[PDB]
Formats: structure tokens, C-alpha cells, sequence
DNA sequence: AAGGGAAAATAAACAATACATAACAAAACATATAAAAACCA
């Protein structure tokens, strides 16, 4: 429609390793704190699933969902226009 | 009143933590959240405050560097103990077993034990413990920090020596889960663009015009008499530039700065000239190789057999291929991005003596590569690593990309693309 | 769905099941099994010479060879090496792969000790040291004098405890040892599934085909099927009150009267009022109180009318009615 | 009759002469070639694992021992005034 | 060569089964100390 650097495969992973740990997704079935000491010491014995399927492939859902994006991303910014649909 | 240091973005949280910190127990609050991302120099700027103030006493501990609240407690007994012995060192004492506690009662048994010898002090001194990253402890869970909050209730609130808590933590969703105890808390920012940059220049001045590789780029190259200064300015140039060709990949990081300057720095500096040091405009058209590539990855041809490159050609089918429609098309007369499928035994047998090139009928060595891939972890179990040999319930599945398998299926010359038809 | 069900079976009791099977096992195809037997017994100095390289020695193929390897390692060959190096013979240490209940700790703890304990090797017990007490085992005995003294059976080896990977690998590594000598037997069909080539190259097996089609007696012992409920509460009603034998023929008559499903059953209220017919059931707690002990041993259900409704087959029942309430 | 009882012991040529001239023979070939890369592999990790002096001086160093069959033993120097100790931790060592 | 028409494919609603993990039990692995029991002496 017009010169933006469009990057590679093996570099976006750096980038979604901090947008996971800042909580802006979430794995798709994860209990995230137990309540008490004996139920997270039950929790982590349990050998897990999500690991033995590779990075690219775990399912992660939505924290901040998409209609919300464009009351806070202001218009000046060229994505605007992908904030809605 | 205290004595406030100063730092560079800190300004307003300066303040805070000059406010709620005093040498004075009553004016002290109890207990306190240091929230913020790593990112931030939460570490960084607390000990700054505290070289600041040698007129408090502070105690340091490291939940990073233990794994469970077991020895936490035991990291904290150990400490006092120890640090009371090198503040008051005339008081005698009878030293307890710090090895002895294990449960949240026997802290507050001993800290009952420990702090009565004590109680011919002078004046009210508090003492201020700092508990280092308690969101990223291996072993948490919601009833641990409520569990630390108490624990100064619990003391004897009129002994002449007073314990007093400071939380480092991140995560915030986490502090969103005790907002209602309502304990005061300083959030900690994050950075823009030229803050980190900013930062970042008076933290890497000091190594980046002393290293040696510079010392040797200078005795190498014709050296004018180049002033630190002028080496000050081609440090700048290089920070000023590094974090403009590179921001939109790491974020607002500082950590994830720091290292990577100490990749691209001796690769910077062997394509510099002796001319270029008052060039530096034409001496980044001259370096730009690095400054378009990460540089961090340090695609392999894989080194299994023949037979075995087939049993993984015949393993990728069952991503998309369902028993409904592969005994049709494969007769002897996308979900490319879908996770994949879960197979059973002798299903890749049955496409395995299809695909191959009645010229092969013994399947030792067949059966050798299943448990030599399944080592590899390309093709595993969905349940337990344990009895998946003899034929209960186990279902199977792969572990590897599209694109691996691309590339094995044009180096046994077999066609794969054909058969994935959406 | 018209299917013929197991259920619907002429069903054989428990000692008219295993004394024809008995005769069966010792006088279907006798003359022609140790006419094998005689066969496979030249091959017998073929594994002695083999088995002094090291080899260990897997026998394959169908039917049991729980009896052939009794035979091949106990009487043929522990006595035969012993008189061939120059006194107790060489001995044996057989493994029961089907049964179950093989662990790794106390089998290596035999192991340790029929193998030499020259050195205080209860100072390297200490917390999974069994992989670190062994190869402090292998190291010293690369450098010993090369003689078998000791030869073990694992029979079954895709046995339910042996097929474990933990307790594969250790037997992996007591396969590399020279003075020792490995001779087991497997019967799965995907039995090379168990091994890479990391296992074999510690194994390096060789195979062997005996196919004798032997009934395995022992190793059919532990297994069960549908013969081995109906069957089970056939043994209670033949020791309980006389009552409960009338109180369980009115229930299982109008159960019948209508496979025995749900809907033959009858309800509470009138069975209360039928047992009250015969002077049986007084009221509905001493009617219950003496069902519950039909319920406590799962000898009849309730669905919902207030059904309750006897869980065995349209032919069961008549088998019950005509041989143990009458 | 004992049977189901798990693991009870019990305590019960002209030609092959000259394959036995020719077979340890042909072993002395095989394990001294053995001994060759096993002094190969130890080796090449003891000289890599040292003289590395790195200006940084804050990283561990790490070496990455491809097509390697998970049983490389190693050993280490001696190099007194400082204990040298292997650890290993096995896949089944971590929960 | 045309064409019938049965095999194969698609879709959709519904039922039945498998799967991932939570919660826990139990056995192996581990230490501690007062009471018994040898045991020199
Ligand atoms: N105002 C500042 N002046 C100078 N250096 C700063 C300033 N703020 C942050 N830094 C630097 O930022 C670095 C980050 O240190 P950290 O405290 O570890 O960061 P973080 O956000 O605390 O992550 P952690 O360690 O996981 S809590 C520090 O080592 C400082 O060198």
C-alpha cells in the first residue's frame, strides 16, 4: 500500500519469550499458583505434555483481547488499522 | 530524615524509598513491595540507596540462589545470628542451631530464642532483611507470602531489636493477588527508548575504553594520539547506533543489552581503519554486516540411516493423514500448522511397506530405529517413558517441524508434498 | 446389534476346566514333541562354543521354552563348563520374568553378591548408586582373568516387570562383562522393539528359533480372563440364611417373568408387599437390611417405578434357579 | 512347583585349538585399537577444557559434544591447590 | 465410446471413549535416639 524490515523465523522467538512472561498470553491449560505447599509438591513430580511438544507448538491463548487494543493504541500509529478486523 | 543518594531515572522512587525506610522502627512500616519487571535495576538501585546510608544495618539474602522455603528459613536464622554477632559484639551469647528449623513455627521459636539476649540495647534499632526475586522461587505457591507477612506479629513487639521486611518480586499478576492486605508498594517502571540508551552509556563506558582489544586495535593501526574522548566518542557512536539497529528486536532489556554488545564489540572493532576514527558515518557503512544479523544462533542434515529416514517419512503422514482416506490413496493395486495427530503401533508399518522401494520383508532392524528415534525424542510416548513396549494403550506421536522433514524427504529423493493436500 | 456375546456360552466350572486341560497338555501331540525335542538337542555343543565369546544368547519363537531352557541350562551346560576349565558347578541364577513382582534393587542385591565381593563394595551403597556400583564392577573385571562363573536365565523377557526401561538398561550393562553369561527368552511379537542400538551394542545379541507350541502351563497361572458377578456370587448364596435362598427365589421368579436387563426388574413397594405375602419380609428395613447383604456383595442392581433388577443373562438365572435355589 | 517364585538360584578337538591361535589374535588387534580413541576422546576434551583464559571471566564455559553416544567417560587432571570434581545427572536423576 | 451405478467422499448431529493432569498413596531411601543386648574387664 506504499519499507519496514519484516524479520526472520529465528529471532521472533526472543521476542515471544518476554511477551509470555509478561503475561499477555497464557498456556492454554495451566493452572498457574496451587493454594497450599502439598498441591504444588503434587504438581511438580508430574512430568508434563506441553515440554515434550516443541516451543513453536504450544498452545498459547489470549490474556488482552483484540477489541480492547484499539481503545488504547492511539490512531497516529500505522497499525490502527489492524486494531479492528 | 535521612541521607538520600541520587541516580539516573530514579527521581520520583528515590524519594518513596528514602520515605519509608527510616533508622526509626515506629516510623519504619512493616512491610513493603518492590514490584517491577527485570529491567529495572530493582537490584541495582536498592544497594544504591544502601552504600548511601551507612547508618542502617542491612541484611541480604538470595531466594534465587535457594529452591524451597525450607531452607529459606534456614537461610534467615543463619543470618541474623550472624550479622548481630558483627553489630553488637560484646553481648554474649548462646548460639542456636540454624540446620535445627524446618517449619514456620521454629523460626519465630528461635527469633523468640535470639532476640531476648539481646534486649540490653541502647534504643529501638531495626533491622531491615531484603528478600531478592520471591516470584521466581522453584517451589512457590499463593499461601507462601501471606505466610511472611505475619511474621513480625508474631515476634514480641516490644523487644529493643525489631525485624522489618522489603519484597523484591515480579510477575504483577502475582501482586494482584494481594492487593486487599493493602501493604505499601513503589512499582518500578519500564524504559523507553532513550532512557535504556542513556543508561546504557554510563554503565559500558568504563569496560569498552579499557578493554584490551581496543588497546591492541590502538598499537596495531598507525595510533594518532587519539584522546580518550575521541575514544569516548566512537564508544557513543557505537551505543548510539546499537540500540537504533537493534531495539525493535530485544525490547526495552538492559540484560539483553549487555551481552550483546559483547558479541558484536571485537567484530566492530577489527573493521575499523586508522582513518575512520574521525569517519564515523562511513565507518558503519563499512562495519554494516553485523548490524543487520542477530548473531545469536550458534538447520542440520540429520545423522540417522536409510531405513530409519524412511520410518521418520512414514511418521510426519499421520499429521494430517486420517485411517478414513490413507488406505485409498495409498494402494498396492493445512494441518502443515495443526499440532499433530496421535498414532498406534504397526499403523506405520502398514504405510512403511507401502512406501518403501516385496523387497523388504525382515523388520529387525526396522524395529532397531524405533527406540533409536525414540532417544532422540523426534518420535515419543504420549503417556510415561515406562511400558510403552509391550502393546497396552500407547499412542504415538512426532516432535519434529515441516521443514526438517522437507529437507530429509529431497535427501532420500522421496516426494512428500504430493501427498499433503488440504 | 444382534451379536453373540461370551456371556451366552456354555460355561465349564473350575476343576472340569484345568483337569481336561491337563489332559490335553500332556497327550495332544506328545510323540511329535519330543521328536522336536531330540531334534534341537545336536545344536546343544553349537551354543557351548558360542557362548564362551560372551554372546548373549536370545531364544525367539512361538509356544513356551519355559521347559527347553530348564533343561538347556540346568542339566546340559552348568556341569559341562565346569569339567571344561580344569568343586560346586557353575551357578545358576534364573530370573522369572512373568512374574511381576521383579524389582532391580533385590536382584541386584543377589547379584552383588553371587558375584565376587572382594571389596568393600557396601561403601559405594549409598540415591541411585546401582548404575554407579556397577560400573565400578565393570572396570576392575576388564582386567581379569577371561572364565564364565556364572550364567543367568531371564525367562520372558518382555515379561510385565522386566519390560521396564529402568530395569532394561541395567541388565544392559551386566551384557558387556566377559564373565558372564546371558541366555533369555522373550515371546512378544514386538520384542526388538525394546532395544536401539545403544542397548545391543552392549547386548550383542544373537537369536535363535525353538518353536515347540508348549501350553505354558506356569506362565498361564497370573493371567486372567472372564473365567478367573455371575461366577461370583454363585459361591455366596451356598453359605448364607435360609431366608435369603426364598427371599432371592421370589426376586429372581418376577425378574424372569419378563438377557436379564432393567426392565424385567420390579419395584420396591410390591416386592416389599410379595415378600410380605409369603411371611417373609416383615417391613422394608428388615427387607433391606438382608438386601444390602445382596447389594454389599454386588449380587443385584437398582435403576429407575423403583426398579431393582437382577444384573446376569436370561439363561444365567435359570442356571441359578435350577441348581442352587433348588 | 517353585517356579512362581521369582529368581531362586540353585547350584546344580584337533580343529578348535588352532581357531583359538588365531581368535585373542585377531582381539589384541581390536582392543588396543579401542584403547586408541578411548584415549582419542580424553584427550581432546582435557586440552579444550583448560588454557581457555576469556576476558570476561563471569561465564562458564561450555562444550557441546555432538553425535556423542551418552557414555563418554572422562577424566580429569590432578592440578593441586584446587579439588576437581565430575558430577553427573542422569535423565532419570531429574524430576 | 457411453453410461449405469455402486464405491468413495462429505457433512452434521450425537454418543462413546481416550487423554492430561490433579490428588494421593505407598514403597524405596534415609536418619535419630532410647532401650536392649552383647561384651570386655
Ligand atoms: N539509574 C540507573 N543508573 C545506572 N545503571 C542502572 C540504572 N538503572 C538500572 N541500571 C542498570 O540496570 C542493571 C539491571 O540490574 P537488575 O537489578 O538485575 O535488573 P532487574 O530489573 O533488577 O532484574 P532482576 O535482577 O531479575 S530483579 C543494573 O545492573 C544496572 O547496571
Amino acid at each position: 500500500r506504499i519499507t519496514i524490515k519484516l524479520w526472520l523465523k529465528k529471532d521472533v522467538k526472543n521476542v515471544w519469550e518476554n511477551l509470555v512472561q509478561l503475561d499477555f498470553f497464557t498456556e492454554k491449560s495451566a493452572v498457574g499458583l496451587r493454594d497450599n505447599a502439598t498441591a504444588a509438591f503434587y504438581a511438580s513430580n508430574y512430568q508434563f505434555q506441553g515440554t515434550m511438544i516443541p516451543f513453536d507448538l504450544r498452545s498459547y491463548q489470549m490474556q488482552i483481547i483484540l477489541q480492547e487494543l484499539r481503545r488504547i493504541i492511539p490512531k497516529s500509529n500505522m497499525y490502527y488499522s489492524w486494531t479492528q478486523l | 530524615n535521612v541521607t538520600t543518594p541520587e541516580v539516573a531515572f530514579r527521581e520520583y522512587q528515590t524519594n518513596c524509598l528514602a520515605s519509608y525506610i527510616s533508622a526509626d522502627p515506629d516510623i519504619t512500616p512493616s512491610n513493603l513491595i518492590l514490584q517491577g519487571y527485570s529491567g529495572t535495576g530493582k537490584t541495582y538501585t536498592l544497594k544504591k540507596y544502601f552504600n548511601a546510608n551507612p547508618n542502617l544495618h542491612a541484611v541480604w539474602l538470595e531466594p534465587v540462589e535457594l529452591v524451597s522455603w525450607k531452607p529459606l528459613l534456614q537461610a534467615i536464622a543463619r543470618t541474623v545470628q550472624y550479622k548481630l554477632k558483627t553489630l553488637y559484639p560484646n553481648i554474649p551469647t548462646t548460639d542456636y542451631d540454624p540446620l535445627q528449623v524446618e517449619e514456620p513455627f521454629l523460626l519465630v521459636k528461635t527469633l523468640h530464642n535470639i532476640f531476648v539476649q539481646y534486649e540490653s540495647l541502647q534504643e529501638k534499632t531495626c533491622l531491615f532483611l531484603i528478600l531478592d526475586g520471591f516470584d521466581s522461587l522453584q517451589d512457590l505457591d499463593a499461601a507462601l507470602f501471606n505466610k511472611y507477612i505475619k511474621l513480625n506479629e508474631l515476634l514480641p513487639k516490644d523487644s529493643k531489636i525489631n525485624i522489618k521486611f522489603i519484597y523484591t518480586m515480579l510477575e504483577t499478576s502475582f501482586l494482584q493477588r494481594y492487593s486487599t492486605h493493602c501493604i505499601p508498594t513503589v512499582m518500578f517502571p519500564r524504559y523507553n527508548v532513550d532512557e535504556v540508551s542513556t543508561i546504557l552509556v554510563m554503565s559500558r563506558c568504563g569496560e569498552l575504553m579499557e578493554d584490551s582489544c581496543l588497546r591492541k586495535r590502538i598499537i596495531e593501526e598507525q595510533i594518532t594520539d587519539c584522546t580518550d574522548d575521541q575514544f569516548q566518542n566512537v564508544a557513543a557512536n557505537f551505543i548510539h547506533l546499537i540500540v537504533q539497529a537493534f531495539h525493535s528486536y530485544t525490547g526495552n532489556d538492559i540484560f539483553a543489552l549487555n551481552d550483546l554488545i559483547d558479541f558484536k564489540w571485537p567484530k566492530y572493532v577489527s573493521r575499523i581503519t586508522k582513518e575512520n576514527i574521525f569517519e564515523p558515518l562511513a565507518l558503519y557503512k563499512s562495519a554494516i554486516k553485523l548490524f543487520l544479523s542477530t548473531d545469536d544462533n550458534l538447520s542440520q542434515t540429520y545423522d540417522l540411516s536409510i531405513i530409519s529416514k524412511y520410518l521418520l517419512i512414514a511418521s510426519y503422514i499421520c499429521s494430517y493423514l486420517e485411517p478414513r482416506y490413507d488406505a485409498s490413496i495409498f494402494s498396492r493395486k493445512n494441518p502443515r500448522y495443526l499440532q499433530p495427530s496421535l498414532f498406534a503401533i504397526e499403523r506405520l508399518l502398514a504405510i512403511f511397506q507401502a512406501i518403501f522401494p516385496s523387497l523388504m520383508k525382515a523388520n529387525i532392524e526396522v524395529f532397531q530405529n524405533l527406540s533409536e528415534l525414540h532417544t532422540l525424542k523426534l518420535i515419543a510416548t504420549t503417556m510415561n517413558k515406562n511400558i510403552d513396549y509391550l502393546s497396552p494403550k500407547v499412542r504415538w506421536k512426532v516432535n519434529v517441524p515441516w521443514e526438517i522433514i522437507k529437507e530429509i524427504s529431497e535427501s532420500v529423493h522421496f516426494n512428500i508434498s504430493d501427498y499433503f493436500s488440504d | 446389534k444382534s451379536r453373540h456375546t461370551m456371556s451366552m456360552a456354555p460355561d465349564v466350572t473350575r476343576e472340569e476346566f484345568s483337569l481336561v486341560s491337563n489332559f490335553f497338555n500332556e497327550n495332544f501331540q506328545k510323540r511329535p514333541r519330543q521328536k522336536l525335542f531330540e531334534i534341537q538337542k545336536k545344536m546343544f555343543p553349537q551354543y557351548w562354543f558360542e557362548l564362551t565369546q560372551g554372546f548373549s544368547l536370545l531364544f525367539y519363537g512361538v509356544g513356551s521354552k519355559r521347559n527347553f531352557l530348564e533343561e538347556f541350562a540346568i542339566d546340559y551346560l552348568s556341569p559341562k563348563i565346569a569339567y571344561s576349565q580344569l568343586v560346586n558347578s557353575i551357578p545358576c541364577l534364573i530370573l522369572n520374568g512373568y512374574n511381576p513382582s521383579c524389582n532391580y534393587r533385590d536382584v541386584f542385591k543377589e547379584i552383588t553378591d553371587l558375584l565376587v565381593p572382594a571389596e568393600l563394595t557396601r561403601s559405594e551403597t549409598k540415591g541411585n548408586h546401582v548404575i554407579l556400583q556397577i560400573q565400578k564392577m565393570i572396570d576392575f573385571y576388564k582386567n581379569q582373568p577371561l572364565d564364565i562363573k556364572l550364567i543367568l536365565v531371564v525367562h520372558n523377557l518382555d515379561g510385565p516387570s522386566i519390560r521396564k526401561n529402568t530395569f532394561q538398561t541395567m541388565l544392559s550393562f551386566l551384557s558387556v562383562i566377559r564373565q558372564i553369561a546371558i541366555v533369555a527368552s522373550t515371546d512378544h511379537i514386538y520384542a526388538p522393539l525394546l532395544w536401539d542400538n545403544m542397548k545391543a551394542q552392549n547386548y550383542n545379541f544373537v537369536f535363535h528359533d525353538i518353536s515347540n507350541f508348549e501350553p505354558s502351563t506356569v506362565e498361564s497361572t497370573f493371567q486372567d480372563v472372564m473365567k478367573m458377578g455371575a461366577e461370583g456370587a454363585k459361591y455366596v448364596l451356598q453359605s448364607l440364611t435360609v431366608n435369603s435362598k426364598k427371599m432371592y427365589k421370589l426376586l429372581i421368579e418376577t425378574q424372569m417373568q419378563n438377557r436379564g436387563t432393567q426392565r424385567t426388574g420390579v419395584e420396591l413397594k410390591l416386592f416389599n408387599h410379595l415378600c410380605a405375602a409369603d411371611f417373609i419380609a416383615s417391613n422394608e428395613i428388615a427387607l433391606r437390611s438382608m438386601l444390602r447383604e445382596f447389594i454389599e456383595h454386588k449380587m443385584a442392581n437398582i435403576t429407575k417405578m423403583e426398579i431393582i433388577w437382577v444384573p446376569y443373562t436370561y439363561a444365567e438365572l435359570e442356571k441359578l434357579l435350577k441348581t442352587v435355589l433348588n | 512347583a517353585d517356579a512362581q517364585r521369582s529368581h531362586y538360584t540353585v547350584y546344580p578337538e584337533k580343529r578348535w585349538e588352532l581357531y583359538h591361535q588365531l581368535h585373542s589374535h585377531f582381539h589384541d588387534q581390536v582392543d588396543h585399537i579401542i584403547d586408541n580413541i578411548e584415549a582419542d576422546l580424553k584427550a581432546e576434551i582435557s586440552d579444550l577444557l583448560y588454557s581457555e583464559t576469556t576476558q570476561k571471566r563471569r561465564c562458564f564455559n561450555t562444550i557441546f559434544l555432538l553425535g556423542s553416544d551418552s557414555t563418554t567417560k572422562i577424566e580429569l587432571k590432578d592440578e593441586s591447590s584446587r579439588y576437581n570434581v565430575l558430577i553427573e545427572l542422569t535423565p532419570k536423576e531429574s524430576p
